[PDB]
Formats: structure tokens, C-alpha cells, sequence
């Protein structure tokens, strides 16, 4: 179907929550890190070192600044590259959340066949699938197939999609 | 060139001799030995026969030249101390043994302005001429063509620094054990390799006669048994042990009841047959545990026997006693490489350079006579070589990192073949990586088994102080470990029948407020243990000892501990938690022999007390408890507090990084002091943690209230200090900010004495503090806390060996030496009475 | 210096060093210069039940130690007990 570069707004808004391991909804955009985190030290570091290595640079105080606006400036120097550990992140989710065979180029050709979501949009799919990440491995491949069935109406739902 | 190597003839009549000539001997002249032949016309089907009458002793004659620099004699005692002659090493032995055995490993190279090393396996290379003349001895007889080498081993003694280019290795080699097992028999050596008098690394190898040996008057056998340990819980197992002959105790009423003994047996038995031995003589010293779980020698083993069918020590021990494995094995093994390695074309190289000139490994005649495949690999270079594989991947071309190295020669290996080595992380053992290998030809057959022990990378031990202690801490583990359990449980215990409390209550569910009752005798004896702790401060030259819980007396029958949130986060509560927990963790740790024994350590505030217990075993769990709870019951009193358990003192964490990069930690240190004179109340720098990055200053909550706001100042106006006091008006400036510090004065002041700090710009409020720690303001209650420690820290208990290089001080940021230069240091810093006499008197102590 | 001496003098020096320390400042810069610099640590394993000194530690490496790390080409690992336990008791996941 139609291609769309990811942006730095969903990418931003999924690392937070795949970080507090808290639902997308949960956590608001509007609030600041200081505030969502609240207080515990050594996660502020571990999420500017986050900011720093996918983004390559980042503001001079990003941590009291809001994340709408962090997404806002992240927006402006961003390419449309996942990131190094967005990648690791999905690597680690594919090869111990997915059975012995699910790798990342068959969960990439389903949606290709299935759904016709090009590389932009099911990039996109991917990092809302990272923040629903399932407890433990889904045993059998068609609830690998199911899972998949359900991260294509959400993927549309945050960001505007006919499937 | 083409040379003579057999020379078949008639000696006599009727004696064929084949003189076999191996032509590759020490000193060029070719060596010979004469096999003999009777030849018998009357026997027409079998006229050659074998004159099978002083065989052993030519071949070992052979052998003599080929390997010992001595006159040939065989008539010496095995049990005798073998003296192997002194190895001086030299840049080209290494280098010629290096390229010999494929070990491109940069430390045994010649690079500038760094000496040059000799891997561990040079240890054969320097003990060979004594360990192999082991085998030798009249009393130890066997055919040396049949000669199996069935396992070799290499052991560096802890301490001692690895092998050097320039060093003379000394050698001595004994036999341990040398016993005839049905199918042959077998020769363990212990070679020594010494340098400068100290023992610098064992060599053990076993030997395999193969054949039939019925000479079982020359047998021995020196086993070392392994650790055994035992519980004295009843007064049974006590009269059970006093049954036993050979529980030799040195004081005979000696109490072993709730007491762990260890058995650190080693037996000498010599055989009459197979299964007989003629004389059991099982030894060695028996352990007691100290509360320290440090062991002390407190009897000895002495069984002596004639003929015997077994040791009944051993046995004993199996049945009522548990084995020490030194070896934890890890949940699942880690894979970390598969190799691939090619034995050489010719053994000749190795042969050169080890001084192991056994034929099989060069002629093809010598090795077609001893039923061999062909010219075999030495094996002992096949060890060399997987150890240099090993040493690669495993210890990241580090050579000092690899502290043992065993090996099983399993199979003979031909030249031009081609080694599969997986190598596998399978254990720990006191800190050093167990290393597993297994090494298959193309066939894919196992051909060397072995392990190596392997340093872990330099380790240093941090433990946290009083930050954070959320409740449950520690909870998990103490589910989970077996040591934690230990841990957790001596120091409950401990608490409750002291104090009346239970530690571990408190940690799991965090109570707002405890009371104790003085109810029964456990009750009186609680109460006392309450009004006997005190609170002896110095003040003018004099004593004004104050007594903690001063509402406590005779007629008192409980006592409440108050607080807001949670008595956790109360000192007197959370010191004890955090200490506990830390030493809980580490014991963890050491159960699972994942504790280097040369690893640094520290610990900030608290945590130093958690460090010294843990690393040193300096102090028993019962005495860490007590010392740390009655310290932060001192400090629930060393501040003036109100009816809930708060304080008008606390503590900021200053960012100096924050509110200028031109303000460097000077100008936070000149506007500190400025404000603690100005206000007249406590403002101090306690904590140096990160550079110009995170200071903490510790001091009277409203004083501290106005430095995190006179910080809020000068990042709004950007107004530098250094550049005022460097280029513009000098010295001045101090009267201008004591405006900036008397704003804050009087907001401060107006405020309430619990009043809550606001988190600034480049100062955040630590929380759970309240006192000033390591400030000056409680410098007065040291002259008695320094003697309160010196009935507790018993001299008994420090060893030297676990603290000297190791234990890093707060007080003193170096590593902790008993050097007169450390004293020096620690008394210009800190002056003290007793170190300045220790100073002066420096000399006689020396004697 | 005796064995039974030495035992003495280093049991006075800790009595005098744990009094002291009570109520003289922590000088942990020194003492991650110490540890980090002069002994060359590669694993820096904090105890306790957050990564505050490991938090310290990797900001000092950070700091001024980061051209010095590369230079020697020596990979620091900073593991706290709590957040990394995996690392430290070699429990990787298969
Ligand atoms: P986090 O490391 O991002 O937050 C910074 C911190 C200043 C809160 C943190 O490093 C910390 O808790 N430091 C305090 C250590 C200390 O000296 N405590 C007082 C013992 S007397």
C-alpha cells in the first residue's frame, strides 16, 4: 500500500513505554520525563543514553522538557532509520518472544502478502508490537500469525490506516 | 641425508641381534639399542625367541641418553627426592618454543621496553629432565616402549608471578603414587618448579606402564582426600567422635556442640595384593569454624594401620559428613569457542626444543616396533597447543590470567591432522573460571579431554551506603540462596534475643511504628541490653555520657520505636537492613566461587562496614549487627529531634556542573564556607562523589535551605566568582554575597524546623537523611566510638593478608598498607593520640 | 615486622581509620581514581540495592578516563548486583 517514513513522535512515545513496560496509553505524550518516572535516579541516564545513541544528539536539558516537543526537535535532523537498539530491541523480541522459525524476514513478508504494508508502515507495526510485547514466546506459529492479526488495526488506530 | 637406522647380525651363534640406531640424540652421537634374539634350529616353527632376560634395563639404558645429562644408574629409592638441575630461560629457548608449538601470543614475543614472559607449559620444558627420570628407578620396572602418557597438568602457586626471560628455575620431582592396576601400572610425579627458594608452580603428569606387575612390595599410593565437614549438633554425635582412636583433639574438653568441623585429610597407603593394603596411615589437621567462617586447627587425624581392606577414616567421614567442592558448577555451560588447530608435518621441532627425544615421535622403525600407528604427535604438544587456544579465547591473549591447565591425552594422534577444540565455560573455583575442552580428529573421536582454570578480569567490590533501602530488599535472594538464609537468619536471631525485634519483619513489611516488651525474664534481660547502651561524647577534655533511651529504667515495661512512613527508612534500622543485605549478596557470591581472591574493594559511608565483613571477615554477622545498629542509634541522638523521628539537620547533592561550567567544585567549596560562617548554622562538603558533577554538603536543614537558593541565584545571573576574585575586585566579593546568602536568611528562618526542601536547579535533597554524617559537628563522640570498636573488631580476627593492598578507606582514598608512610598520612589528616605514639615508637615495633 | 605485630598495628590502623571515618569527609573521587586508574579495574561490581556508585563510576568514566579507556583499549564493565545479576553470575539467556 502507500509508504510513510516512521517518525521521531511513535518512537519516542514506544521506547518511554516499552521502558516502564507500562501500555502506550498509560503513559501520556503532554507530561515530561522527571514527572512520568518519578524521582528513581539511574533511569534518567539510562533513557538520555537512549535519546543520544538512536537520535545521535539530543537537547541541553532534555530530561525536565516535554517528550511532544523532544519529538517535535528530534523530527527536524530525523532520517526515517529505526535506530541501532530499536533494531536490538527487535531482534531480542523476534528471536525469544517468536517460535524456531519466526524470524524478522518472515514477520516482514507477512505483513508485505497479507496486509501490503511496504517497510515505512510495517517498521511502524513493529515498535507497537515492542510496547505489546507478550509475557513469554508464543508457542505456536499462528499465534505468532494472530499477534500479528492484531498490531495492523493499532498501527492504524495511532496513526491513520485502511486495512 | 641417509643414515644407518637397524643393523641386524649374529652376536653369537645363536644370538640375532637388531641393534635399532636412533640417529636425533642430544649431542649428535647416535644412540643403539641392542634387542637380542635367541635363535633355536631345533624349533622349527618358532626359532627366533625373544631374550626377554635384561630387556627393560637396555631400553631404559637407551632412554637414559636420549633424556637424562647423568650417569646411566637405576639403583636410586622412588619414595627418594629426585633434584632436576637449574633451567636458565633465554629469549631464544622461548622464541624456539613458541614457533614449536604455535602460541603467537604477544607476552612470549620481544617488544620494547616490556620483558618477555615463558608460558606455563615451558614448566615440562625445564622439569622434564627430573620428572621423566621418575619412571626409571629398578623398583619401578616396566618396558618404556608400552610407556603411556595419560594425563599432564599444570598448577601456578597463588601469588606467585608467571615464568620470565633471565629467571633460573630451580626443579625437584617426587613420585606421589605408583600402583599396579590390573592392566598395568600407573606413576603419578609431582614435579616442583622454584625460583629465588619460593615455589612457583607444580607439574603433575601420570604415567602408564602397560602389562602385568605383581611386585606389590614397590607400591605406594599418597591420596589427598577431600575436605569433609560435619555438624556437632547433638551430644551423640560428640561421644561418637570421642569413640574414634584417631579424633586426636589438643584440648581433650574441647566443646564441639553446635560447632562445624572440616577433615582436611591426606592418606599413605602402601599394597600387599590388589586389594589389601598393607599400611593405611590417613592424617591431617581438623578445622573448627570461628564465627568469622574463618578455621582454626584444633586436633588432628592420626590413623595408623597394618593390613586393612579400606580407610576408616574416609568412610566415616562419606556416612557422617558432608565433601567441600571447591568446583560450582554454573546453571548451563557457556560455549565459547570451537577451533580448529593442524598437528605439524614432523615431530623434530618439538622434539628440539622440549628435549623429548622418544623415538616413536621421529623414527619410523622404533615406532613400527612398539605397535604404534606411525610416527605419533608428542602429546604433550598437543597440550601446548590446545592451552594456547585456551589462553587466546578464553583469558583474551592474556598469558598471566591462566592459573592452571590439566589435560587427558585420551588417543595418539598421527602428523597432518587436522583438531576440532569446543572449549566451554562449564564452572567457577575461588574466583577463577573452570574451563572445559574437548578436543576430536576428523574421525570426530575425542583425543584430548582437560580443563583450564582461568583468572576472571580485575575485579573491584563497590558497596552503596545509606541511599536508598525500599522495603523487601534482599527478599528475594534470601527465598532463593542457602549462604543469604545463613545470613539473614544469625542476624534475626541475634536481634531478637538482644533487642527483642526482628530484623527481617522490619525489611519485609516496613512497620510505622514497633513496640518492645520487657514482659518475663527475656523481657529484664531486653530491657538491660536497651539502658546499658549509651551515648559518651567528649566535650572541654570531659565526659558527659548521656544514656540512649533515657525513658527506659527500672519500672519501663516496653519501649515504641515512632516514625512517619516506616521504621526501614529510621537509621538505627536501615544501617542493619543495608549492611545485611550487602553481606548477604556477597555471601551469595562466594558460595558460587565468583570472588577473586586478589579483588579490590571499597565502601562509601555505610558500606565500608558491609566491605570489611564481607571481603576481610574482620567482624562475625552477631558483631557487623551490633556494631552498625548501636552506630545508627548514636545517630538517632547525635542530632536534637522532635516527637516523630526528624531532625533539623539533612543533607543537598550539589551539581556544580549544573549552575555554570566555569564553576569549578573551588567556588562551590569558597561559597560553602562563605554561608556556614555568614548564618552561623552547619553547612560543610561530606561527600567527594563524581568530579564537578555530584559533591554532597551535610548541615543544618535551614543552612542548606539557603545554599541550594544562593545556587539558584547565580545560575539565573550567570555571575561568575573566579572572575571576580582573578580579574576585578580582590577578596571583596565575600562582603557582596553575604546580601545574596541573608535574602535566603530570613525565608529560611521564617520556615518550620521540619521544614521540606525544593528540589533546585543544581541541588537535589537526599531522602532517609537527617544527621550530618562525616561533617565535623559530630567529630566529638570518635575518642569513644574509636574504644566502643576495640571490644568488638578483636585483633584475632584481622588478617593483614585480606586487607593490605586491597581495602581502600574513605578516610584515606589509598589502598590500606600498615607502612609507617599510611599511619603518616592517616594522623596529618586526622590527629590522633594513639597513631602519633605508634609514629614515634615506630622502630621497636620493626623488632 | 612479626607476623603477631603487623596483626597488631593493622588492627589499631582500622579501629582509627572506622572511628575517623564516622565523622571525616568520603573522598570517593580519590577513591575511584584509585580503583579505576592505578589498579586498571575491567569488572566494577557495586553491592547493594540500586546503582548509585555504579552510576558513579560510569559518569567519572565518562568524565576523564574516556581517552585513557581508548588509548589502552581496556572495555571497563560496570555491573551493579541488583539490575545486572546476569552478568555477574555468568547466567546469559539461551
Ligand atoms: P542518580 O545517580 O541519577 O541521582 C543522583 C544522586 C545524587 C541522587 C545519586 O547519585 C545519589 O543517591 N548519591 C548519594 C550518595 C551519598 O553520598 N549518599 C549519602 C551518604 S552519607
Amino acid at each position: 500500500i502507500a509508504d510513510e517514513p516512521v517518525k521521531a513522535s511513535l518512537l519516542l512515545h514506544v521506547l518511554v513505554a516499552h521502558k516502564l513496560k507500562k501500555s502506550l496509553d498509560s503513559i501520556p505524550m503532554s507530561k515530561t520525563i522527571k514527572d512520568l518516572v518519578g524521582g528513581k535516579s539511574t533511569v534518567q541516564n539510562e533513557i538520555l543514553g537512549d535519546l543520544g545513541k538512536e537520535f545521535g544528539t539530543t537537547p541541553e536539558k532534555p530530561e525536565e522538557t516535554p517528550l511532544e516537543e523532544l519529538a517535535e526537535t528530534f523530527q527536524d535532523t530525523f532520517s526515517g532509520a529505526l535506530g541501532k537498539q530499536s533494531s536490538s530491541l527487535l531482534s531480542r523480541l523476534i528471536s525469544s518472544k517468536m517460535p524456531g522459525g519466526f524470524t524478522i524476514t518472515v514477520a516482514r513478508k507477512y505483513l508485505q502478502t497479507r496486509w501490503g504494508l511496504p517497510s515505512g508502515r510495517q517498521d511502524g507495526v513493529l515498535l507497537v508490537a515492542l510496547s505489546n510485547e507478550p509475557a513469554a514466546r508464543l508457542g505456536s506459529e499462528a499465534d505468532a500469525k494472530a499477534f500479528l492479526d492484531s498490531m495492523a488495526q493499532k498501527y492504524a488506530s495511532i496513526v491513520g490506516v485502511d486495512l | 641425508e641417509l643414515k644407518p637406522t637397524v643393523i641386524l647380525k649374529l652376536l653369537k651363534e645363536n644370538i640375532i641381534q637388531m641393534e635399532m640406531i636412533e640417529n636425533r640424540t642430544m649431542d649428535g652421537k647416535p644412540v643403539s639399542l641392542p634387542l637380542l634374539y635367541n635363535f633355536n634350529p631345533d624349533n622349527g616353527f618358532a626359532p627366533i625367541s625373544e631374550v626377554m632376560e635384561d630387556r627393560n634395563q637396555r631400553i631404559k639404558e637407551m632412554y637414559w641418553k636420549l633424556w637424562i645429562d647423568e650417569p646411566f644408574n637405576l639403583d636410586f629409592d622412588p619414595r627418594d627426592v629426585i633434584k632436576g638441575k637449574d633451567f636458565e630461560i633465554t629469549a631464544k629457548e622461548v622464541y624456539d618454543f613458541t614457533h614449536a608449538v604455535g602460541n603467537n601470543c604477544e607476552d612470549f614475543v620481544s617488544r620494547p621496553d616490556r620483558t618477555m614472559l615463558a608460558p606455563m607449559d615451558f614448566a615440562i620444558v625445564v622439569g622434564w629432565r627430573a620428572i621423566i627420570k621418575a619412571i626409571f628407578p629398578n623398583t619401578v620396572d616396566g618396558d618404556l616402549l608400552k610407556l603411556v602418557h595419560l594425563s599432564n597438568g599444570y598448577k601456578m602457586i597463588p601469588g606467585a608471578k608467571p615464568l620470565q626471560v633471565g629467571d633460573v628455575v630451580s626443579t625437584t620431582a617426587v613420585i606421589e603414587s605408583v600402583v599396579n592396576q590390573p592392566t598395568g601400572k600407573i606413576v603419578d610425579v609431582v614435579g616442583t618448579l622454584s625460583r629465588n627458594g619460593k615455589p612457583v608452580m607444580e607439574v603433575t603428569s601420570s604415567f602408564f606402564y602397560r602389562g602385568n606387575y605383581t611386585d606389590f612390595e614397590n607400591t605406594f599410593q599418597k591420596t589427598v582426600e577431600p575436605v569433609y565437614q560435619m555438624h556437632i549438633k547433638t551430644s551423640k554425635d560428640i561421644a561418637v567422635l570421642r569413640s574414634k582412636e584417631w579424633f586426636q583433639l589438643d584440648d581433650e574438653d574441647f566443646d564441639l556442640l553446635n560447632k562445624t568441623l572440616t577433615f582436611e585429610t591426606e592418606t599413605e597407603v602402601t599394597f600387599k595384593n590388589a586389594n589389601i593394603f598393607s599400611s593405611v596411615k590417613c592424617f591431617g589437621p581438623i578445622k573448627v569454624e570461628l564465627p568469622t567462617k574463618e578455621t582454626v586447627e584444633i586436633g588432628i587425624v592420626d590413623y595408623e594401620a597394618g593390613a586393612s581392606h579400606g580407610n576408616p577414616v574416609v568412610d566415616f567421614l562419606k556416612r557422617n559428613g558432608s565433601t567441600l567442592e571447591q568446583k560450582v558448577n554454573l546453571e548451563n555451560p557457556i560455549p565459547i569457542a570451537v577451533l580448529d588447530s593442524y598437528t605439524p608435518s614432523t615431530n623434530e621441532p618439538y622434539a628440539r626444543v622440549s628435549g623429548d627425544l622418544n623415538p616413536i615421535h621421529v623414527s619410523r622403525h622404533f615406532a613400527s616396533y612398539a605397535n604404534l600407528p606411525g610416527t605419533i604427535t608428542h602429546g604433550m604438544f598437543s597440550s601446548a597447543s590446545v592451552r594456547a587456544l585456551i589462553e587466546n579465547w578464553a583469558a583474551d591473549s592474556v598469558s598471566s590470567r591462566v592459573r592452571g591447565y590439566t589435560c587427558q591425552f585420551v588417543d595418539m594422534v598421527l602428523p597432518n591432522t587436522a583438531l576440532k577444540t569446543s572449549i566451554q565455560h562449564v564452572g567457577m573455583i575461588n574466583g577463577r573460571k573452570l574451563i572445559k575442552f574437548e578436543t576430536r580428529n576428523e574421525d570426530d573421536v575425542v583425543v584430548l579431554t582437560g580443563e583450564a582454570e582461568i583468572e576472571q578480569p580485575v575485579t573491584t567490590f563497590v558497596f552503596t551506603g545509606q541511599g536508598s533501602q525500599e522495603q523487601g530488599m534482599g527478599m528475594d535472594l534470601y527465598k532463593t540462596s542457602k549462604a543469604a538464609q545463613d545470613v539473614w537468619n544469625r542476624a534475626d536471631n541475634h536481634f531478637k534475643d538482644t533487642y527483642g525485634f526482628s530484623i527481617l519483619d522490619i525489611v519485609i513489611n516496613n512497620p510505622v511504628n514497633l513496640t518492645i516488651h520487657f514482659g518475663g525474664e527475656k523481657g529484664k534481660r531486653i530491657r538491660e541490653n536497651y539502658s546499658a547502651m549509651i551515648f559518651e561524647t567528649i566535650v572541654d577534655g570531659k565526659l558527659k555520657t548521656e544514656k540512649i533511651f533515657k525513658e527506659i529504667n527500672e519500672h519501663s515495661t516496653s519501649y515504641t520505636f515512632r516514625s512517619e512512613k516506616g521504621l526501614l527508612s529510621a537509621t538505627q534500622f536501615t544501617q542493619p537492613a543495608l549492611t545485611l543485605m550487602e553481606k548477604a549478596a556477597f555471601e551469595d557470591l562466594k558460595s558460587k566461587g565468583l570472588i577473586p581472591a586478589d579483588a579490590t574493594f571499597a565502601g562509601h559511608s555505610l558500606g565500608e562496614y558491609a566491605a570489611l565483613a564481607s571481603l576481610a571477615d574482620v567482624m562475625s554477622i552477631e558483631s557487623l549487627v551490633e556494631v552498625v545498629f548501636y552506630r545508627g542509634m548514636t545517630m538517632q541522638v547525635a542530632v536534637p529531634r522532635d516527637e516523630l523521628g526528624r531532625s533539623n539537620y539533612g543533607m543537598i547533592a550539589i551539581n556544580p556542573g549544573r549552575v555554570a561550567a566555569s564553576f569549578s567544585q573551588e567556588a562551590l567549596q569558597y561559597v560553602v564556607e562563605r554561608v556556614g560562617k555568614r548564618t552561623g548554622w552547619l553547612v560543610e562538603i561530606v561527600n567527594y562523589n563524581v568530579e564537578n558533577q555530584q559533591y554532597v554538603a551535610a548541615g543544618d536543614l535551614r543552612a542548606l535551605d539557603t545554599v541550594t537558593n544562593v545556587l539558584n541565584f547565580i545560575k539565573l545571573q550567570k555571575i561568575d566568582i573566579i572572575e571576580l576574585q582573578k580579574s576585578l575586585s580582590l577578596e571583596e566579593v565575600e562582603g557582596h554575597l553575604f546580601e545574596i546568602i541573608d535574602e535566603a536568611s530570613k525565608k529560611s528562618a521564617v520556615k518550620p524546623r521540619p521544614l521540606k526542601l525544593e528540589r533546585g536547579f543544581a541541588c537535589i535533597p537526599l531522602v532517609g537523611i537527617s544527621v550530618p554524617f562525616h561533617s565535623t559537628y559530630l567529630m566529638n563522640g570518635v575518642k569513644p566510638f574509636k574504644s566502643f570498636l576495640k571490644k568488638n573488631i578483636i585483633k584475632e580476627n584481622v588478617k593483614v593478608a585480606r586487607l593490605a593492598g586491597k581495602y581502600i578507606p574513605n578516610l584515606t582514598a589509598k589502598p590500606f598498607q600498615v607502612t609507617k608512610e599510611y599511619f603518616q598520612d592517616v594522623y596529618d589528616l586526622t590527629g590522633s593520640e594513639p597513631i602519633k605514639e605508634i609514629i614515634d615508637n615506630w622502630e621497636k615495633y620493626e623488632q | 615486622m612479626k607476623p603477631e605485630v603487623e596483626q597488631e598495628l593493622a588492627h589499631i590502623l582500622l579501629t582509627e581509620l572506622l572511628a575517623y571515618q564516622f565523622a571525616s569527609p568520603v573522598r570517593w573521587i580519590e577513591t575511584q581514581d584509585v580503583f579505576l586508574k592505578d589498579f586498571n579495574t575491567e569488572r566494577v561490581v557495586e553491592i547493594g540495592p540500586s546503582p548509585t556508585l555504579a552510576g558513579m563510576a560510569q559518569r567519572t568514566l565518562k568524565n576523564k578516563y574516556e581517552s585513557y579507556d581508548a588509548a589502552l583499549s581496556l572495555h571497563r564493565e560496570i555491573l551493579c548486583y541488583s539490575k545486572d545479576a546476569k552478568e555477574i553470575y555468568y547466567t546469559p539467556d539461551p
